[PDB]
Parts: structure tokens; C-alpha cells; sequence
């Protein structure tokens, strides 16, 4: 901002798999997750598995 | 926390005018907590996690 | 860096031996940590030994 000051407005989260190669496309460049690939598993970008 | 209670050897030391005094290797089987970075399959066989 | 670290062009921090005691010297054997070059004022010292 103008006065010499920062604030967050949010932070992308990561989300892993516990299995890749399941998941299947729906035409556009995204995937649908599915059975035999796993729970979602959010995280975050820094540390960890990401 | 509860305190531990360790052996300390100072085993295969050596005292023959090399100079000055310098430590030359510590060791011991003490860590902090981590979580699973990555696996990886080595070429003899086995299955490691770092 | 913005708060004293020697740091590489990305962001990473040089290690070495850290100093300590009054007066500081370095002790030739500990586990190894960051480097801060400090912008506070030498404390007095009092007369001891002539």
C-alpha cells in the first residue's frame, strides 16, 4: 500500500496425492480425482512433501 | 521432559606431538522429529526414506 | 541480507563455526550455524590483568 506498509490477502494452497496415474481428465487440462488415487492431502508450498 | 542418562567414549585417541590440539570426529544417535521427505529405490535392493 | 546474514545471490545462508565467549574465539569442534555480522556496540570491559 501508499504508506509504506505490506498485508497478505492469502496464500495458494498444494494439495498432493498419495497415488498419481488414477487420476482421470474431463477434457479440459484439469484432473478429477478418484477412487484408487487417494484423499485429497492439502498442504502447503514450502516444507514437507510439496 | 525426562533427562537421559549417556556413555561418553572417548575411545581410539591418540597423544603423539601432531601439533596442536583438534577433535577430529563426535558422534552420537540423537535427532529432532521430522516427517517423510522422499523415497527412493537403491540399486542393491533396498527401499530408503529421507 | 535485510537483517545481517551472509547470504548467496537466492536466498541461502553460509555456515560456519560459531563464535563464543567473553572474549569470543571459536571452538574447533561444534555443529555448525549461520553467520550474523552485528551492529550492536561493544560492551566495557573491566581491568584484570596488567
Amino acid at each position: 500500500y501508499s504508506n509504506e506498509q505490506e498485508q497478505v490477502l492469502g496464500q495458494i494452497v498444494l494439495a498432493n496425492f498419495a497415488n498419481n496415474e488414477g487420476l482421470a481428465s474431463q477434457g479440459d487440462n484439469v484432473w478429477a480425482a478418484t477412487q484408487a488415487s487417494g484423499v485429497a492431502l492439502l498442504g502447503t508450498a514450502g516444507s514437507g512433501n510439496f | 521432559a525426562t533427562a537421559a542418562t549417556f556413555s561418553l567414549s572417548f575411545l581410539n585417541s591418540m597423544q603423539q606431538n601432531t601439533g596442536a590440539n583438534n577433535i577430529v570426529a563426535t558422534n552420537q544417535n540423537g535427532y529432532k522429529p521430522g516427517d517423510l521427505v522422499s523415497y527412493q529405490i537403491n540399486n542393491d535392493g533396498t527401499v530408503v526414506g529421507n | 541480507d535485510e537483517n545481517r546474514n551472509l547470504v548467496n545471490m537466492q536466498g541461502m545462508q553460509l555456515t560456519g563455526y560459531p563464535a563464543t565467549g567473553t572474549p569470543p574465539t571459536i571452538q574447533q569442534g561444534a555443529n555448525p550455524a549461520p553467520i550474523t555480522i552485528p551492529n550492536t556496540l561493544m560492551a566495557a570491559k573491566s581491568t584484570t590483568t596488567a
